C-alpha cells in the first residue's frame, strides 16, 4: 500500500498535466 | 428461509484460510479502494450515460444518480458488514449460505451466475463502443459493429473480440500485480477527472432549463439504468486473503471506493447534460462524443483511451467473480465437479472459462445493450436485497458475533436498502423479468434433481 499510493499519484498528474497541455491548444 | 443447511462460519474461515495460506497478505485500504474503483467506473458512467440522459431523465438525471447512489450506500454498508463479520475470500453467495443457507445460497449464486455473465457482455458492448469512436478519426463492415436489428449490423465484433482476449488472459493466469492495478486505475480516475476539468469550461446552463421532461417518472426509470454503473465494490473481498487485518480495510476498501465513484458519477452527469443537450446523448461514447461535439478532440483520444484501458478492467473482474463462482458452487457440492491437468502427472479442480467465456462472447455480439444492462440489473438488485435482509438476519441470529464494522443503524438502514433497490427492481421493463424468472425456474429445478446431492446432504 506504501509505494502504490505514489504511483496512483504520479501518473494521475501525470495524465492530467498533458491532458490540461491539449486542451490548451484547441479551438 | 425454507430448508436451511447453513454454513458454518467456521467452515468458510478454515477455506478462506487454506486457499490463502500460500499467497502474501500485505494489501492495504488503498489497494483494496483501487480494487473496488478498478471495478466500479466503466461501461456504466461511460456509455449509458448517454441513453439513459437522452431517452429517460434528461439534464435530472444527477437526481437519478443520487437516488441510485443511495441505494447501493445502504446496500454497500449490509457488504462491509458481512466483510467485516465474515471476512472470506467470497462475496454475496457465501453470506447467504452462512446466514439463510443453501436455498437461499443457491438461488443468489444461480442468480450470479446469469448476472455476472450478463454485465461481461454488457460491459464490452460499450467497450466496443469507445474502441470504434476511437478509430473512426477507421471503421470496420456496417455490418459487423452492433446487435443485429432490422437495418444495419449483424453481429458487435469488437464486443466478441474483446471477450474472447480477457478469456484468454484469464486463461493465462498473469499473476494480478496490486501496482499495476493501481496504475489503470489512476488512468481511469484521471480521464473521468480530465473530462469534468476540461468539459466545465464550456457548460451552457440552457442545456440544463428543460431540467425534467420526462419528469421523475424518467427519473426512476434511469436510475435503473445507471444503477448498472455502481456495481463493483463487492469485488472487494476477492483479496480477503491478501489483506493484513481484512475486518476492518475490506469495509474501508468497499464503502470509499462506492463514495468516490458517487462523487465523480454526480459530476460526469451535470457536466455532460451542461455541454451537450440530452435529446444528443444518445450514443455509443456520450463522454468522447462531448468532447469531440464542443471542438476539443484531442482531449477525446485521452478519455477514449483510458475508456479502453479501463472499461477493459471491469471486464477482467466481472468474468473472473463468475468463474470463482462457478469454483465455489461446485465446491459446496450444488454443481458438478470438473478437473484437469494443472502437470502432466497431477490434475485440479478445473472451470472452463474458454465456454464461460464463448457464452459471454456470443451475447456481447448480438444483444444491445440495454437490453443486458437491464437484466444484469435485475439480477444485481434481487442480491443486493438478500444481503440488506441477511445482515438483520445474522443480527437476530449470532448476535454476538465479532463486528470490526456494523451498520449504522441497526434495522433502519438494512430496510431502507430493500426498500430503495425493490423500488428501482419496478422501473424495470417486464420482458427483463422473463428471462430473470425462467432462469430460476431452471436453477430452482437443478437444485430439487441434483442440489440435495452435495457436500452438506448426510
Ligand atoms: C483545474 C481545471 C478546472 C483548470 C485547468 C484545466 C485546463 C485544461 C483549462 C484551464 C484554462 C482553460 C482554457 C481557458 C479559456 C479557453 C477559451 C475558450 O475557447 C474555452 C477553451 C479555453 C482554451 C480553455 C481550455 C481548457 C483550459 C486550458
Ligand atoms: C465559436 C467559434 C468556434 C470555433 C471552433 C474552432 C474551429 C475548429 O477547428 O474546431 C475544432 C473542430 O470542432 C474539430 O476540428
Ligand atoms: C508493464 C506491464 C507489465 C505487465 C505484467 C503482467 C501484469 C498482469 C497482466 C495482465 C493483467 C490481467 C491479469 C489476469 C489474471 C488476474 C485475475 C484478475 O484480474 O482477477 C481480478 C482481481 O480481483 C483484480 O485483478
Ligand atoms: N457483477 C457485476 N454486475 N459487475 C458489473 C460491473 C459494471 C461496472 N460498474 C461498469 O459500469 O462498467
Amino acid at each position: 500500500m506504501l509505494g502504490n499510493m505514489n504511483v496512483f499519484m504520479a501518473v494521475l498528474g501525470i495524465i492530467l498535466f498533458s491532458g490540461f497541455l491539449a486542451a490548451y491548444f484547441s479551438h | 428461509m425454507n430448508l436451511f443447511r447453513k454454513k458454518p462460519i467456521q467452515l468458510l474461515m478454515k477455506e478462506s484460510g487454506a486457499k490463502g495460506a500460500s499467497l502474501r497478505k500485505e494489501l492495504g485500504a488503498f489497494d483494496l479502494t483501487m480494487l473496488g474503483i478498478g471495478a466500479i467506473i466503466g461501461t456504466g458512467i461511460f456509455v449509458l450515460t448517454g441513453v439513459a440522459a437522452a431517452e429517460h431523465a434528461g439534464p435530472a438525471l444527477v437526481l437519478s444518480f443520487i437516488l441510485s447512489g443511495l441505494a447501493c450506500v445502504f446496500a454497500a454498508l449490509c457488504y462491509a458488514e458481512f466483510a467485516s463479520t465474515v471476512p472470506v475470500s467470497g462475496s454475496a453467495y457465501t453470506y447467504s449460505y452462512a446466514t439463510f443457507g443453501e436455498l437461499i445460497a443457491w438461488i443468489l449464486g444461480w442468480d450470479l451466475i446469469l448476472e455476472y455473465g450478463v454485465a461481461s457482455s454488457a460491459v464490452a458492448v460499450g467497450w466496443s463502443g469507445y474502441f470504434q469512436g476511437l478509430l473512426s478519426g477507421e471503421l470496420p463492415k456496417a455490418l459487423t459493429s452492433a446487435y443485429d436489428p432490422a437495418k444495419g449490423t449483424f453481429i458487435d465484433l469488437p464486443a466478441i473480440i474483446i471477450v474472447l482476449f480477457i478469456t484468454f488472459l484469464l486463461n493465462l493466469g498473469a499473476k494480478k500485480s496490486a501496482r499495476f492495478n493501481a496504475v489503470i486505475v489512476a488512468i481511469k480516475v484521471a480521464v473521468v477527472l480530465l473530462f469534468l476539468a476540461v468539459g466545465v469550461w464550456y457548460v451552457k446552463p440552457e442545456n440544463w432549463t428543460p431540467f425534467m421532461p420526462y419528469g421523475f417518472s424518467g427519473v426512476a426509470t434511469g436510475a435503473a439504468t445507471v444503477f448498472f454503473a455502481y456495481i463493483g465494490f463487492d469485488a472487494v473481498s476477492t483479496a480477503a486473503e491478501e489483506v493484513r487485518n481484512p475486518q476492518r480495510d475490506m469495509p474501508i476498501g468497499i464503502i470509499v471506493s462506492l463514495l468516490v465513484c458517487t462523487l465523480l458519477y454526480i459530476a460526469v452527469s451535470l457536466v455532460l447534460t451542461g455541454i451537450v443537450p440530452y435529446e444528443q446523448l444518445n450514443v455509443k461514447n456520450p463522454v468522447a462524443f462531448a468532447l469531440n461535439y464542443i471542438h476539443q478532440d484531442w482531449v477525446a483520444g485521452f478519455i477514449s483511451l483510458g475508456a479502453i484501458a479501463g472499461i477493459t478492467t471491469v471486464l477482467l473482474v466481472s468474468m473472473y467473480g463468475q468463474t470463482r463462482l462457478f469454483y465455489a458452487i461446485s465446491r459446496d457440492g450444488l454443481l458438478p465437479k470438473v478437473f484437469a491437468r494443472i502437470s502432466p502427472t497431477r490434475q485440479v479442480p478445473y472451470v472452463n472459462t474458454w465456454l464461460t467465456g464463448a457464452a459471454v462472447a456470443v451475447f456481447a455480439g448480438i444483444i444491445p445493450l440495454n437490453k443486458l444492462a437491464e437484466l444484469t440489473n435485475i439480477g444485481t438488485l434481487f442480491a443486493f436485497i438478500t444481503v440488506s435482509i441477511g445482515v438483520l438476519v445474522l443480527r437476530k441470529t449470532q448476535p454476538d458475533l465479532k463486528r470490526a464494522f456494523r451498520v449504522p443503524f441497526v434495522p433502519v438502514v438494512p430496510i431502507l436498502a430493500v426498500l430503495f433497490c425493490g423500488y428501482l427492481v419496478l422501473q424495470l421493463p417486464a420482458m427483463t423479468w422473463i428471462g430473470f424468472v425462467s432462469w430460476l425456474l431452471i436453477g430452482l429445478v437443478i437444485y430439487f434433481i441434483y442440489g440435495r446431492k452435495h457436500s452438506e446432504l448426510n
